[PDB]
């Protein structure tokens, strides 16, 4: 029973700290570190990240945030606090009453679907296609930030993103996609310094910051022929300049047979196949990547191949607009336009740094609403919504398993209870009657956070999508039956 | 560059002037100052590129000798020196012409000035505190944190009588007795703490005047820094 | 005082100040070492009583001023 | 049955406790009444000054409360450059006034968020309260009287009189007509030994360190010309190897 205790004690240790880090109002805190420096940031993901740990359950907790950062761009102490407040209510149960610890992971198992059915209750339904309801929705990511200002070109940029990746289908036969979105590869922001964020447009297609190999070159080609190789153009290996520029030349003429507008090389390009392909009225670029390749066949439509002269008569430049050589901000770049690209722009490096953390935290909450067309409120108002719902359930559960079912009654009520303590009010007078306003009214009465006096959302609504609230409860089982499922802590190799 | 003493002769019986072993960068300043381009080649020189100067008086010291290129039409370019036998006399007035430079520059950028001796800090916290009550527009928790911001201001006042010895609460009922009368009596008097003498004083006559710029972001920068003293919920300690 | 290491800081005062004297002039290395010393002692009776330095400061700026155009 | 009873408060006081500790010795060099700080490295340095950023800069703060005080006056250096001693006055001691109130069980919170209402509330009170000064040079004789708010702080007094004239005529020297701008880089600072600090006075324009030495040159010259030469005009040796 050492290690069940240690495993409460270091679980609940490292989450009494960021309690005070959830809400608008939460209260700041200070991380002295070893070389004479602080931390003045309330952000508990900066905030543990520096801290150094023994115990291993406070490692699983520091794995745990950041893999939920990944899906939410926000709430990240909301899951520690649900999944630590869990495992604090079973402390009397598991130790003090002597129940065992399966009995407990078997409840979770149970309790875990009435939980996820409960939010599917208490949710409202949202219109994914309208315009002006999603900009309400972002904007929980967008107040309080430097894009306050430019909020109406940030939803643009955020919404228009998403579109071109998302695909809507469904039918019986193949499934249901759930309108599966990814937001690292194909939305990966591209940093350009200079311009306005006013003029910042999402661009369909990829983006290289590779010059032309030549200075003077056509600004626009009416019909662009992509051509994709891998074996660069030079004088191969087993009086010797005239075989040398015979060789590329021959190589050179094998790809002007279907006379290209464009030739892309994936490594270096010789001096010498330049003026050959200078005259053919081609643009060609050195140097490029071979994950791009991939990228770039699906704006294109050429086919890989790796020899010059393996090159098939299926390529064609077709699906390709323009071809502009136009430079932006001191640098050459290249148009080419299911993957766009985000051009962001600003005054100065600072400015883009931190538009990037607020566009991919922005677009977070809008990938979230596109999982399914369903809002929760916010503010504690879900959070206590379900703890009421799980009491009057409570009159099938008699038997073994109702004794650690009231674990997690009284651990929905944490969220909420965290809030009242940073607002200041009683939180005795505060959550008793919240509790009893779910028994006669309605489900959607929450707790205002500048105010702490019980309110209706009626007036702000704060309203979160409920990936937020599914992945909370979710991740908060799965570390609770974590945590119990080790008894025993053995060190060494 | 050097001069070599058998051409010091030569220009001593004309009543020239030589120098040598002068700062590159004190060389760029002379072509501001009087005008007059550097010349590179001799051959090239044009009367037209010397320039003119004022009186020029070299002082007599043993252990150095100045050359005043001062006195010029359009020098655009001051110069301070500080003179003093110890360390610290040279210390201790480089950071009143460092401070003192800056509080000037700023009465001619910023058109707002502000006068000093506690005349902002007095009538702000007995403004704020007299009219929460006819607002009543916040809360009633607020009027605690108002009351707090009216009081916190008030110990300007007691720390400048504090070190010169008198006592803060004597001068401060002759300020609030002044400040009942003025407001009745329908008109705008300055009121303001005099520490030579110890008694109120005017400070408009008195010549006490402090920038806008100064007082501005000291209300607003010490409020946030001291609202996160106790926006600290625990204090941490790692590696020790 | 040139052999001896100073090192407290009220000290390096008047050592500072006896190279003050040792300038323009070869006398008085005595007079401002015994003379500084003197003023410290008799203000003691004014820290005692409640007097804070301050105005110590400025009576003696006032006296000064007396002095040196009585000279 | 673990432990849930108190927030304990302990960490907020020991905060507290370090800015009074702060404040009660910066406190004492506050307006021109107040005392001169002296800082000695060890090493012998000396230096006399009253402001809050150059004495905080040479001491270490081990204390994390007081590290955010210096590292606040840092800022107000780079933008208002006056006054940073009494900004750190106002953070400890008001404290000290919401020290009484954190006892009764007042939340913080609803505390500072009564300084942020207040704070609005000032800035309305500081546009009526403020005086506009026109940009007419005939102001010279008002800004005697504003430029010894600065002096008289940093200096016994005695000294004043000596640099009234001095530092006004250095700022409307270099300051352009027509409500232009100035430039402080302009005005040198400059210091020397083995004189009496009553004996400084201004400089119109640039002064020389190294002087010619020799008996014969003239000892005042009313008006000279000015040349500026790149070339030696002592003793040179052959370009090429003789």
């Amino acid at each position: 029973r050492q290690a069940q205790i240690s495993n409460i004690t270091a679980a609940k240790a490292v989450a009494d700290v960021i309690r005070t880090c959830l809400g608008p109002k939460a209260m700041l805190k200070m991380l002295l570190d070893p070389m004479g420096g602080l931390v003045l940031t309330n952000d508990g993901h900066a905030i543990l990240r520096e801290i150094d740990v023994a115990h291993p359950a406070a490692k699983s907790m520091l794995e745990l945030s950041r893999t939920q950062d990944e899906e939410v761009g926000d709430g990240t102490t909301t899951v520690i606090i649900l999944a630590g407040e869990i495992l604090a209510q079973c402390a009397p149960y598991l130790i003090e009453k002597n129940i065992h610890p399966v009995i407990i992971i078997q409840a979770l198992k149970k309790a875990l679907t009435d939980a996820l059915e409960v939010i599917k209750q208490v949710s409202k339904p949202v219109d994914v296609e309208n315009d002006a309801a999603m900009k309400k929705l972002i904007q929980a990511s967008i107040g309080t930030k430097y894009v306050i200002h430019w909020s109406e070109k940030m939803c643009e940029l955020a919404l228009d993103a998403v579109k071109t990746v998302r695909k809507d289908l469904g039918q019986t036969v193949e499934g249901e996609p759930n309108f599966e979105i990814d937001i690292k590869r194909y939305v990966r922001v591209e940093k350009i310094p200079g311009g306005d964020v006013l003029d910042s447009r999402v661009l369909k297609g990829v983006l290289l910051n590779k010059d032309v190999v030549h200075p003077k070159m056509s600004r626009h080609i009416e019909n662009p022929r992509v051509v994709l190789l891998d074996c660069p153009l030079e004088y191969k290996k087993g009086r010797i300049l005239q075989i040398e520029e015979e060789q590329v030349q021959l190589m050179c003429e094998q790809i002007l047979a279907v006379r290209p507008t464009l030739v892309i090389t994936e490594k270096g390009v010789s001096d010498l196949a330049q003026h050959y392909l200078l005259k053919g009225g081609c643009s060609v670029l050195r140097r490029v990547k071979k994950s791009d390749n991939n990228r770039i066949a699906r704006v294109t439509g050429a086919t890989i191949v790796n020899r010059v002269e393996d090159l098939k008569e299926s390529d064609v430049g077709t699906n390709c607009g323009l071809f502009k050589v136009e430079m932006i901000g001191d640098e050459y770049f290249s148009f080419l336009d299911k993957a766009c690209t985000i051009m962001l722009r600003g005054g100065s490096k600072d400015i883009l740094n931190e538009i990037d953390r607020n566009l991919q935290d922005a677009m977070a909450v809008a990938r979230n609403v596109m999982l399914s067309p369903s809002l929760s409120p916010g503010g504690g108002a879900t959070e206590m919504a379900v703890s009421v719902k799980l009491a009057e359930k409570a009159k099938q559960l008699e038997g073994i398993q109702q004794w650690p079912y009231q674990a997690v009654a009284d651990a929905m009520e944490c969220i909420p209870r965290t809030l009242i303590q940073n607002a200041g009010g009683d939180p005795i007078r505060l959550l008793s009657q919240l509790r009893a306003k779910h028994a006669q009214g309605n489900f959607t009465t929450g707790i205002d956070g500048d105010k702490g006096k019980i309110v209706d959302m009626v007036s702000y609504g704060i309203w979160e999508p409920e990936v937020i609230k599914q992945q909370s409860v979710k991740t908060a089982i799965e570390s609770a039956c974590l945590l119990l499922r080790v008894d025993d802590i053995v060190s060494g190799v | 560059k050097g001069i070599d003493p058998m051409s010091l002769d030569v220009f001593a019986k004309h009543n020239i002037l030589a120098l040598r072993r002068a700062k590159r960068r004190n060389m760029e300043r002379l072509q501001l100052v009087t005008g007059g381009e550097a010349q590179n080649s001799v051959e090239d020189l044009s009367p037209q590129i010397l320039g003119f100067s004022g009186l020029v008086y070299q002082e007599t010291i043993g252990e150095e000798k100045f050359t005043y290129v001062t006195e010029n039409t359009d020098p655009k370019s001051c110069t301070i020196l500080i003179k003093g036998s110890t360390h610290y006399a040279l210390a201790q007035t480089k950071d009143a012409v460092r401070d003192g430079l800056r509080a000037v520059a700023n009465v001619l950028k910023d058109k707002n000035i502000i006068p000093g001796a506690g005349a902002f800090y007095i009538a702000l916290s007995r403004y704020l505190r007299s009219a929460n009550m006819n607002k009543l527009g916040a809360k009633g928790k607020t009027k605690t944190g108002i009351e707090a911001f009216a009081e916190a201001l008030l110990v300007i006042p007691k720390t400048l009588v504090k070190n010169s010895g008198f006592d803060p609460l004597d001068v401060l009922a002759m300020v609030e007795d002044e400040l009942d009368d003025a407001q009745d009596s329908d008109e705008t008097r300055y009121v303001g703490v005099d520490l030579n003498i110890g008694d109120s004083c005017d400070p408009t006559i008195e010549g006490i005047w402090d920038s806008y710029r100064v007082l501005r972001n000291a209300i607003t920068g010490a409020t946030g820094i001291a609202s996160n003293l106790l926006l600290c919920d625990e204090l941490l300690r790692a590696g020790r | 005082l040139r052999e001896l290491d100073i090192v407290h800081p009220a000290v390096k005062v008047l050592v500072m100040a006896t190279e003050q004297q040792k300038i323009d002039m070869g006398d008085g290395t005595n007079l401002v070492m015994i003379l500084a010393g003197e003023l410290l002692n008799v203000s003691e009776k004014l820290i005692s009583m409640g007097l804070s330095a301050v105005e110590i400061i400025q009576g003696y700026n006032m006296a000064r001023k007396f002095t040196l155009k009585e000279l | 049955p673990k432990a849930e009873s108190l927030r304990r408060d302990a960490a907020l006081k020991v905060n507290v406790t370090s800015a009074e500790g702060l404040q009660s010795v910066l406190e004492t060099n506050l307006g021109p009444k107040g005392t001169l700080k002296m800082l000695v490295d060890g090493a012998g340095n000396i230096k006399l000054t009253k402001d809050g950023k150059v004495l905080l800069t040479e001491m270490q703060i081990q204390s994390p409360t007081a590290v955010l005080i210096a590292r606040a006056a840092a800022a107000q250096d780079e933008i208002t450059g006056d006054g940073t001693t009494t900004v750190v006055c106002l953070v400890g001691e008001l404290l000290r006034q919401a020290h009484r109130f954190i006892q009764e069980g007042v939340h913080p919170r609803i505390i500072t968020d009564g300084f942020e209402i207040a704070r609005k509330e000032s800035m309305k009170f500081l546009d009526e309260f403020k005086i506009s000064k026109t940009n007419l040079s005939n102001d010279r004789e008002f800004l005697l009287q504003v430029a010894r708010s600065s002096l008289l702080t940093k200096v016994d007094a005695d000294l004043t009189e000596v640099l009234t004239p001095i530092v006004t005529d250095a700022v409307l020297s270099v300051y352009d007509a027509q409500a232009d701008n100035l430039d402080l880089h302009m005005v040198e600072i400059m210091q020397m030994q083995h004189l009496s600090p009553k004996d400084t006075t201004f400089i119109k324009g640039l002064v020389l360190d190294h002087g010619g030495r020799h008996p014969d040159m003239p000892t005042r010259v009313k008006n000279a010309y000015v040349l500026i030469l790149n070339v030696s005009l002592e003793y040179e040796k052959t370009e090429v190897n003789s």
